[PDB]
């Protein structure tokens, strides 16, 4: 029982660690390509919810 | 004579009875202790090869 608890939480910590990995490549990827398809393009939509 | 008789058998039977006790006793802790021992090392050598194998 002791190694399987401690293998879960390594496994659980790993997950963790790599999905804020995922989310950040995810997120420079969309700042790249937002800035690449122009930031001035969601101004327009920002004014429309306000 | 009967009263003699009956001091040394008394001292006889309670010899006896000591000897007894202490060789039963014995056996009984050498086992168990020797097989507690067993099961700590069994466990022991599994988790910490169980460890590796997880990580």
């Amino acid at each position: 029982a002791q190694a399987e608890q401690e293998r879960i939480r390594m496994l659980s910590e790993a997950k963790s660690q790599i999905a804020d990995l995922v989310t950040l490549t995810a997120s420079r990827v969309l700042g790249a390509e937002l800035q690449a398809r122009g930031h001035d393009a969601l101004i327009a939509e920002s004014l429309a919810a306000l | 004579e009967q009263l003699a008789n009956a001091r040394r058998d008394y001292e006889a039977e309670i010899a006896r009875a000591r000897q007894e006790a202490a060789k039963i006793v014995a056996q009984a802790q050498e086992r168990a202790k020797q097989q507690e021992a067993e099961i700590i090392a069994q466990a022991r050598r599994e988790a910490e090869r169980l460890k590796e194998e997880a990580r």
